[PDB]
């Protein structure tokens, strides 16, 4: 052993173990699922309730960075928000040094360098934190990038995390994301978390949808209750 | 052979080795992933193979070429979070180049600088010596097009063939009895045997689709990278 | 398959006399992508019988006319380059080059007793290049020596080509099982 | 000495390569390469065979990391 | 960050640098090469091999120039030889800024064995692992010195680093004098580096560059091949 204790230090056959216990810490996180539509992108949490003393919209794994950048997590909530921290001051500094909006090409490159640079030394760690971003512009479309612990990022048509990520992601290439204006996206993004988490490892879970897109003017925010509310209608149809 | 910790951190053996950087070769051929490189005698030729595994993947998001300067391109081999930094380091030294003087980097002063913040890593006993390697292309004036090679390692060459990956050993054994002949190479002849080599060491003949291939040409002196369409015309004028 | 060489053949047989040889030049690069595949055993077999039979024609129209020494060079130089055209040694080396070239050495069995001195020693060289895998390692025999004997004949038999028998004589005894005519 | 080996194939362009080779290896260069003339159907050999069974034989790749010197 | 601030060099129980030993080892699995001065300035010869036919010998040096009249070759490995060379490159021209004349070698020769000597004891780094070669012709006469990872350095007649130097020392032993020419110092290093040369010795498998009163300069393969040719 003792290859396996720095940031610093290779295996023998040539990697990093540490980068690899911090990925592993991820698919103890719950689930965070994610596509774009043809004409905007909807992340979807599902959320456990542990107790019922905690109060509803607590603790919430779904960020806001920008106006129109969005963000969902998967990991530590500490180091998840900080770097929503560092990434929403680093959008402060593009639009308070060059005069618009930053776009998600570029906001991934600075988000994943600084992800990246907690990789070198024995000083720090790494994070234990997967996240997704995505938003809407009105010149470029729609963007959905992902970033991993050690600091890779990739454009994607859809992508998932969490416990079960390819039994979430199996379901997702049923679906035509190049063509559904999200508006049954709602509603297939919640039944695709609906068929997961059973009753035998969840007592009860909460739904939690984020949305963004042209329809919603570019800004992002949540979804509105009633259009939920739909989903949940849409809950219990598949139990056929 | 080992005392201490040289199994540990960059320092020496008994043997006289260090066991550090030679662990981060083969980090590279953990990438799963072999790259070509042809010089020709008015052009440059560079071409890899790309492996999009999902359709929920975007593929236009795998790119590993890498447009440093308007007359510069660059491949990446290893890995991915390493390599995409060492682009950053790149493009600013090339700038800080043109600041500072006025003209245009000549292509082995600048892989010079990059091997020579490369040795910093194995030098410190601090740092982890990034595990990617860099390949890099570039006209000059009464030089015409030539390539080099930066490892991890620090060290560098001009090269006539070029091949980089896992393949790397059978593919430089094929363009050595490529070369051996001493032919004059033209554009689409060094196109042809840069396709063939790793299409015969591979062994795949493929469909443009899982390639890449970045050029320059005495001619047209900006890096550009070839439309799929062109790609099946040297494809389909390779098929005879 | 078969029926495509048959019938470009049937539409060309008149084309081979009255069309000139470059079409034929234009008909080995098609039955040459029919010498890529062979995707059935007899049927390349039966191409490349039509078309190195045609090759024969070009020898009826060349080797007949005074179109003859440059163009045997031009001939199986042409074939050896249609041994590494596609697939190496005549695509498949199987049942087809003994309809080829031992038919070849048929037409010039039948222009040796045609042609002098000035190019037939060109078709000499032009078959010797056989020697080492083409023309005596699989069926031929027996046509070798009617024209090293040719060469004792040409002379009318001196000391020094009656020597030139001896690269060909102990080795062909495994060439062919035979126990009367090689004796 | 006991090998066809056509007219024209140099040995010496084999000498002169350096590495470990060993008495025995060689019998399996020309061994090997007569195989492969076997495989061809050509009753004596060429020297392309001779290029193919050498690097089929010996199989090392560099085992330097010539930044070393 | 912020580095280690400790040496990871310590005495032995029997009093040795254990990592500078090695590092000896380092430099003796080297290239081989050797130097010689001979009464109008130093010839220094090195045996540079591709690992393959698909390198450009054209496009790196062994041979490297230090100033007008300086030149300096190894016998080591790769990246850590040209760090130390740039730093004698700045070097030369902090001594040139303040006095306005070129650099006595022997006052190049304390600096950058301070360097190095001041690099193995500083905190958090292993020491360099190359060996140097030094020439130039001040004030007439020529001046050969040869440094090392432990950062001392000698004033050597002709002397050899790399491979097999304990026979090539022999071998210069048994074939240097005093009294000898450019040329001859010349011809008796393409032989000390056929001592233990590979099979082949063409103009590129090697690189040399001389001194003189005229200066440092290095040779093209054309004249390098014939001084190949015409020898052994």
């Amino acid at each position: 052993t003792g290859y396996d204790l720095s940031a610093s230090t290779f295996s023998p056959d040539g990697r990093v173990f540490q980068v690899e216990y911090a990925m592993k810490a991820v698919e103890n996180s719950s689930t965070a699922i994610g596509i774009r539509c043809k004409d905007g992108v909807v992340f979807g949490v599902e959320k456990l309730v542990l107790s019922k003393l905690y109060e509803e919209g607590s603790n919430k794994r779904l960020f806001n960075v920008d106006r129109h950048v969005g963000m969902a997590v998967a990991g530590l909530l500490a180091d998840a928000r900080s770097l929503a921290d560092i990434a929403r001051e680093e959008a402060s500094n593009f639009r308070s040094n060059f005069g618009y909006n930053i776009p998600l090409k570029h906001l991934a490159d600075r988000v994943a360098m600084y992800v990246h640079a907690y990789t070198l030394y024995s000083a720090v760690r790494p994070f234990g934190c997967s996240f997704m971003l995505g938003s809407y512009s009105v010149n470029d479309g729609a963007q959905l990038y992902m970033i991993d612990p050690s600091g890779v990022s990739y454009g994607y048509w859809g992508c998932a995390i969490g416990k079960a990520r390819q039994a979430a992601k199996t379901e997702i290439e049923k679906l035509q994301m190049k063509e559904m204006t999200c508006r049954d996206i709602v509603k297939e993004v919640a039944k695709i978390i609906y068929i997961v988490h059973d009753e035998v490892k969840d007592k009860a879970f909460e739904l939690e949808l984020s949305w963004v897109g042209e329809l919603t003017n570019g800004r992002h925010e949540i979804v509105p209750k009633d259009i939920r509310e739909e989903a949940e209608k849409y809950a219990k149809e598949s139990l056929k | 052979s080992s005392a201490g910790f040289d199994r540990h951190i960059t320092i020496f053996s008994p043997e006289g080795r260090l066991y550090q950087v030679e662990y981060a070769f083969k980090a590279i051929n953990q990438g799963g992933l072999t790259s070509v490189a042809v010089r020709g005698k008015d052009c440059a030729v560079i071409v890899t193979q790309k492996k999009v595994p999902d359709k929920l993947l975007d593929s236009s998001t795998v790119t590993h070429l890498f447009k440093i300067t308007e007359n510069i391109g660059c491949v990446m081999t290893g890995m991915t979070a390493d390599s995409r930094s060492q682009v950053q380091r790149a493009r600013y030294e090339a700038a800080n180049w043109k600041y500072k003087y006025g003209y245009e980097i000549p292509v082995d002063m600048l892989c010079k600088r990059i091997a020579d913040i490369s040795q910093v890593y194995t030098q410190n006993a601090e740092m982890r010596p990034l595990g990617c390697c860099m390949i890099l292309i570039g006209i000059d004036e009464e030089q015409g097009p030539q390539v080099y090679k930066c490892d991890p390692a620090g060290y560098y060459c001009g090269f006539k063939a070029t091949a980089a990956g896992v393949k790397q050993t059978e593919s430089t054994s094929f363009l050595e009895k490529k070369v051996k002949k001493k032919f004059d190479w033209t554009f689409e002849q060094t196109v042809e045997t840069a396709i063939t080599c790793l299409s015969t060491v591979l062994s795949i003949d493929f469909k443009p689709s899982e390639i890449e291939v970045g050029v320059v040409t005495v001619e047209n002196p900006k890096f550009r990278i070839l439309t799929e369409a062109e790609i099946d015309a040297h494809l389909v004028a390779l098929a005879e | 398959m078969a029926d495509g060489g048959s019938e470009r053949a049937d539409g060309r047989i008149v084309k081979m006399e009255v069309d000139y040889s470059a079409t034929v030049d234009q008909r080995l690069p098609e039955c040459a992508k029919l010498a890529k595949e062979g995707r059935l055993q007899e049927v390349i077999e039966t191409l490349l019988s039509l078309e190195k039979q045609t090759r024969t024609a070009s020898d009826m129209v060349s080797t007949s006319r005074i179109l003859v020494a440059v163009v045997k060079m031009c001939y199986e130089a042409k074939e050896w380059d249609l041994l590494n055209e596609n697939i190496m040694l005549l695509s498949k080396r199987r049942s087809q080059l003994k309809q080829a070239v031992a038919k070849m050495v048929q037409q010039c069995c039948t222009y040796v007793e045609e042609i002098t001195d000035l190019p037939i020693k060109l078709r000499l060289i032009d078959t010797l290049r056989m020697v080492t895998e083409g023309k005596i390692y699989v069926e031929i025999e027996r046509a070798r020596l009617t024209k090293t004997l040719a060469t004792i004949k040409e002379q009318n038999g001196d000391v020094k080509e009656a020597a030139s028998i001896l690269q060909e004589l102990q080795v062909e005894t495994y060439g062919s099982m035979e126990k009367k005519e090689r004796v | 000495s006991k090998m066809n080996l056509s007219e024209e194939v140099d040995l010496e362009d084999y000498v002169a390569r350096p590495d470990k080779i060993s008495g025995a290896d060689i019998n399996s260069i020309c061994q090997e390469s007569g195989m492969l003339a076997v495989r061809e159907n050509r009753y004596i050999v060429l020297a392309k065979d001779f290029e193919k069974a050498y690097k089929t034989v010996i199989k090392k790749d560099e085992q330097e990391h010539e930044f070393y010197k | 960050e912020r580095g280690y601030s400790f040496s990871l060099t310590t005495f032995s129980p029997s009093g040795k640098l254990v990592q500078i030993e090695y590092a000896l080892a380092a430099v003796a699995g080297g290239a081989p090469s050797v130097g010689i001065k001979a009464a109008n300035g130093v010839v220094l010869a090195t045996e540079k091999k591709q690992k393959s036919i698909l390198y450009d010998e054209r496009s790196v040096h062994k041979v490297e120039p230090i100033t007008k009249h300086i030149g300096l070759v190894y016998s080591g490995m790769g990246p850590d030889y040209r760090v130390l060379v740039h730093r004698a490159r700045k070097l030369a021209q902090q001594y040139y800024l303040v006095y306005q004349e070129p650099i006595p070698t022997a006052q190049l020769v304390q600096r950058v064995a301070s360097v190095m000597q001041e690099y193995t004891q500083s905190g958090g780094v292993r020491p360099f692992g190359v060996s140097l070669l030094i020439c130039g012709w001040n004030e007439g006469r020529p001046y050969l010195f040869q440094s090392d990872p432990s950062g001392a350095y000698f004033a050597w007649k002709a002397t050899a680093m790399g491979k097999n130097y304990v026979n090539g020392k022999t071998f210069l032993e048994k074939r240097y004098n005093e009294d000898l020419e450019l040329e001859d110092a010349i011809h008796t290093a393409i032989l000390t580096l056929k001592e233990s040369f590979e099979g082949q010795m063409t103009e590129d498998n090697i690189e040399v560059g001389i001194c003189n009163e005229a200066g440092f300069r290095r040779l093209t393969p054309t004249e390098v091949k014939d001084y190949l040719a015409a020898i052994a």
